């Protein structure tokens, strides 16, 4: 304010779960708690197991384009490789039915 | 006799689907890429009956911080998420730092989630850590004059 | 991890491992294997029982001119240090140990409690250490030192060891080795598995 | 299917388009730069559905006050907007300090 | 805020920043296309089979 | 709404959206062709006994 | 990926911006030289992630003392700042001595 006075309206609460990988993403980029994830376990950003924040900063997407591109090629070949089994199973059954 | 063969296609498609999802959501700040997890099956006798999907596991490891400025945006560098509430009252968790003030003057993200925190109560105002979380709002009202008691 | 802090694979099959028992807990090679868990319960205060400290001494240090022992006088003693010890309640007790020289190759050690001002400042020598001609100590290194009681906390008793001490001229007094076996209560932060297979938590 | 990819492809195009406009708008006087924000989707299964643009966001920092020397030119310094009305009578708010 | 007379707002854009965002967005675009290429490719093998 | 002299309205078509939609439509068209072929063979066996 | 390289790009652009601003401000009567300071990132892995801008540091050495001859103007010789209040409120601090 203009009176050289500092006031607080609240603090950011942080919730770290006893088990990760149990947060089912719903709708937008948010996660909803459930069983096999634990209680919310609220807390403050200063102490505990909750880390420090940084105003004016944002987290990236934590993805690697190089890793995904090469995995794309491997995934396609595996997907075509299984198709050969279907084609083989088709011919191997066609000869038997037609005797 | 296609049961084992067709099961591979579903897993291959599912694996390809997750890879596509990760690259489709690039540059999203509150994004956490997943990973496929498979599992074989054996119900008969020494004959593989195909594959299974055990669920997708996200990579909770933090990304790279970026300096976008503003004041309605914060980042997390290690363990710890945010708690958000909706109109009905359900509790949602996310790591998005994008915030804005609406006409109701509430700390809201771009979707409509109300940021929650410990309310500041008492005279002088202070934050108590034993209270139930409440939405954080910034009122336009001015504080009342204070009677001097201690100098 | 499971809902109740249990190591488990993706299919819900509970992991097994060596049960951990002891104070501090260790690994029993012959014990019956049991599921491994990572509870978040906080460890309580650990009482100080064993302490060690090695101090290098100088052979050309003159005898103090002000013979009577004083706690607030710099030259009344030679060396002062802060010894961090903990009681059964985790409170931090810093001990002021004073070194003073009375004759050749002989030192008198004092103990003072700084975290507790109610304690009396030391004036009489606690114990004596006599170094041999070559400067290698032979006996007398184990001394029992007791803390002060504050805020309803029981006093802590620990045995201080002056083992492995030397007297050759090193120029100036310096501290290189200090440790305590008692630590304040703490909370679990993070856990990891080593290449040997054990689980170690920070 | 294409859903996991084509949507993101569209998203990518938008991410490019919002850049191109900023490249084109590099000479206007009252512009504010804009970026995009995205969000993933999830069906009943734990497999992603793709990505949709969460929305276009605009930055509202202050640019340099270029001096021109015209009498009827004004520039804001902090939070604020000029207010304008049309022939029909709608209300609009802006920051362009070009007046005649 | 104050109203400076005779001054005009800038374009609020710094070309150095978007000249590289454009490149990274492009590379993302061909990555997507390779996906969608793979999607077309996959569907292609199965349909002709 | 208002008008503007010396200007015209564009065609509001994006080749980015149409090309990806054309690929999807073609496969859908390719796919249904399989059903006709499948229904053709499934009937050919029956008539030939 | 590009993260390290783009972060370095941004840091270098910021430092060039600071240098250019210092060059431009070579005539104002109360300026203080500004410099950049950086730091790197390291995640849970061992490979580096890039560089931030740890912040901008102003220099607070006292410059020379020009004599202009006017009466309504002063210059501080050591630590200390003029305290000013505009319009509504707020307490700003300055060192320029040109007083209207």
């Amino acid at each position: 304010y203009s009176n050289e006075q500092e006031q607080v309206l609240g603090q950011i609460v942080l919730a770290n779960f006893a088990n990760n990988e149990g947060l089912a993403s719903q709708g937008d980029n948010v996660w909803a708690a459930t069983q096999a994830s634990g209680v919310a376990l609220l807390g403050t950003a200063g102490s505990g197991n909750f880390g420090k924040l940084t105003n004016g900063a944002l987290e990236a997407s934590n993805v690697d384009l190089s890793k995904e591109l090469v995995n794309m090629i491997v995934a396609q070949r595996n997907y075509q490789s299984n198709a050969q089994t279907i084609k083989t199973q088709d011919q191997i059954l066609n000869t038997l039915v037609n005797l | 006799s296609f049961s084992q063969a067709v099961s591979g296609l579903n897993a291959a498609a599912t694996n390809l689907d997750v890879i596509g999802n990760n690259i489709a959501n690039s540059a999203t700040y509150g994004f956490k890429s997943g990973t496929a997890s498979f599992a074989d099956m054996f119900a008969g006798s020494k004959v593989g009956l195909g594959v299974k999907v055990a669920g997708i596991t996200q990579d909770f490891t933090d990304g790279t911080t970026t300096n976008t400025g503003r004041g309605l945006d914060v980042a997390i560098s290690q363990n710890g998420f945010f708690r958000l509430v909706d109109s009905n009252g359900s509790v949602f968790y996310s790591r998005n730092g994008q915030f804005k003030l609406d006409e109701n003057r509430n700390l809201v993200n771009m979707q409509g989630m109300q940021l929650t925190g410990y309310p500041a109560t008492g005279t002088p105002p202070t934050i108590q850590q034993g209270a139930n979380p409440a939405p954080i709002t910034i009122p336009n009202t001015l504080m009342a004059a204070k009677s001097t008691t201690t100098a | 991890l499971d809902e109740n802090r249990n190591l488990v694979n993706m299919q819900g099959m509970q992991l097994t491992g060596y049960p951990a028992t002891g104070t501090p807990p260790t690994i029993q090679q012959g014990a019956n294997p049991a599921p491994i868990t990572i509870p978040n319960t906080l460890m309580a205060a650990k009482s100080t029982t064993t302490a060690s400290m090695q101090i290098n001494l100088n052979s050309t240090d003159p005898v103090p001119s002000k013979t009577p022992f004083s706690v607030s006088d710099a030259d009344s003693y030679n060396k002062k240090g802060t010894v961090t010890v903990y009681d059964s309640q985790g409170n931090a007790h810093d001990m002021n140990v004073y070194f003073v020289k009375t004759k050749d190759n002989e030192w008198a050690v004092y103990t003072h409690d700084s975290s507790d001002p109610a304690a009396t400042a030391p004036t009489t020598a606690s114990t004596t250490l006599k170094f041999n001609e070559n400067g290698i100590l032979e006996s007398g290194g184990t001394v029992n030192i007791t803390t002060g009681t504050i805020n309803g906390a029981t006093a802590a008793t620990f045995s201080l060891s002056f083992l492995n001490s030397m007297q050759q001229n090193t120029g100036a007094n310096n501290i290189v080795a200090t440790n305590q076996n008692g630590y304040k209560p703490g909370d679990l932060v993070s856990y990891q598995i080593n290449n040997d297979g054990t689980v170690v938590g920070n």
